[PDB]
């Protein structure tokens, strides 16, 4: 369970419940991965020989900074004409078969 | 007349700078094209493997190679260059940081 | 928490000026001013005479 | 005027236009006064004349 | 256009600053026996006590001095931000020495 907010007001942006740890959809145009060791306790069990996991029972921060950096091209003789063009990353981990 | 000639000198400009732009898409289309060759062969090595004749030691020699292909289509992925800017490397859209 | 400096390992550029007389430019080489990446977070305001 | 990042030159191109409309007012000033003093230049011959 | 790094912007800055110097200079350089047209000497003659205090002459002027009262009403400034810093993995690490 994943919610995000603002860093200097507050205001809450989104919520999510996922199960292959993978945060799609909620900030405009990233995928977010996050490691699957995130704050769960391990301990033995002797007297039934058995591993055993829990809960650490506090939540855990992560701060992300984010810029912008679109491509602008000039068409025209005057102002406001301009043309947006932008290339999406790619590499292993993109195309999804880095495992 | 003054309005006219600054016209003209505009529309001159603008009409270079179409070009000076359209060459980078050029470079980037060339770049994916060797991505999208390569991908294939990968592809059909591994729907080699698969036909249960094979004993488990010819199965790692072929992950072997796949594993240097694969580093062979980062290294592609990282490598594309014009004018000291990096194109596929998603340094055209955004920029990320996190602690 | 909730001001100006609510992340760590960052730098914050303030100046004393007000309005557009505040505004500050970066010029260098790429990967130096790419490694930067500065951001906007206040743009001034000007006065009223 | 600047130009060192993306975002100072249309400010630019708007104030060279409005310059250039100035710079073109003076100069239709100027051509009136020397056009007003050449009509009346020659009235004076004519009366010296008479 | 973004064909160009950051330093093409400055050298093409560096003469366009050439050219402002070589309009100012042309501004004030015309002259006919002795009395300049075209800096303001010829319409109106103003001076100022304070060093903070600008004027531009356009039509013409009446006479005389005058006192000035002002009141400031201030606005914002601006504030910018950078990026996170990280330490390489090859630091980071404690042990014992017997030096």
């Amino acid at each position: 369970t994943i919610k995000v907010t603002d860093a200097h007001t507050g205001k809450f942006i989104g919520s999510d419940s996922v199960n292959d740890s993978t945060l799609r959809g909620v900030i405009q145009g990233v995928d977010v991965k996050i490691d699957s060791d995130v704050g769960v306790s391990i301990s033995w069990n002797s007297t039934k020989k058995t591993m055993e996991f829990s809960a650490t029972g506090e939540s855990e921060d992560i701060k992300l900074h984010l810029v912008d950096n679109a491509m602008e091209m000039q068409i025209g003789a005057n102002e406001g004409q301009t043309i947006l063009a932008n290339i999406p990353q790619v590499d292993t981990t993109s195309l999804g078969i880095d495992d | 007349s003054e309005k006219l000639r600054g016209q003209i000198s505009g529309l001159k400009r603008a009409s270079l700078n179409a070009q000076d732009g359209i060459s980078l898409l050029q470079t980037a289309e060339g770049g994916l094209q060797n991505i999208q060759d390569m991908l294939q062969r990968m592809r059909e090595l591994a729907v080699q493997a698969g036909n249960g004749v094979y004993t488990t030691n010819d199965r790692a020699e072929i992950q072997k190679e796949v594993d240097q292909l694969k580093e062979e289509i980062n290294r592609i992925a990282s490598s594309t260059e014009f004018n000291t800017k990096k194109l596929l490397n998603g340094d055209s859209t955004a920029l990320w940081s996190s602690d | 928490d909730s001001s100006n400096e609510a992340l760590a390992g960052t730098f914050v550029i303030q100046t004393a000026r007000l309005g557009d007389d505040s505004k500050l430019s970066f010029i260098g080489d790429q990967n130096l001013i790419n490694a930067l990446s500065l951001a906007t977070i206040q743009e001034g305001e000007n006065s009223e005479t | 005027i600047l130009m060192v990042d993306q975002e100072l030159a249309q400010e630019s191109i708007t104030k060279l236009d409005k310059a250039l409309e100035t710079v073109s007012g003076v100069r239709a000033t100027i051509g009136a006064q020397i056009n007003r003093l050449e009509y009346t230049m020659t009235g004076l011959d004519t009366t010296r004349e008479n | 256009n973004g064909v160009y790094t950051t330093n093409d912007r400055a050298e093409i800055q560096k003469e366009v600053d050439q050219l402002k110097e070589e309009i100012n200079r042309i501004a004030s350089s015309t002259e006919f026996n002795t009395k300049k047209l075209l800096n303001g000497d010829s319409t109106a003659l103003w001076s100022s006590d304070s060093s903070d205090l600008d004027v531009v002459i356009k039509s013409a002027v009446a006479e005389g001095n005058y006192n000035l009262n002002v009141t400031v009403d201030p606005g914002k400034n601006f504030v910018y931000k950078s990026d996170v810093m990280t330490l390489n993995e090859d630091a980071i690490g404690a042990e014992i020495v017997t030096a």
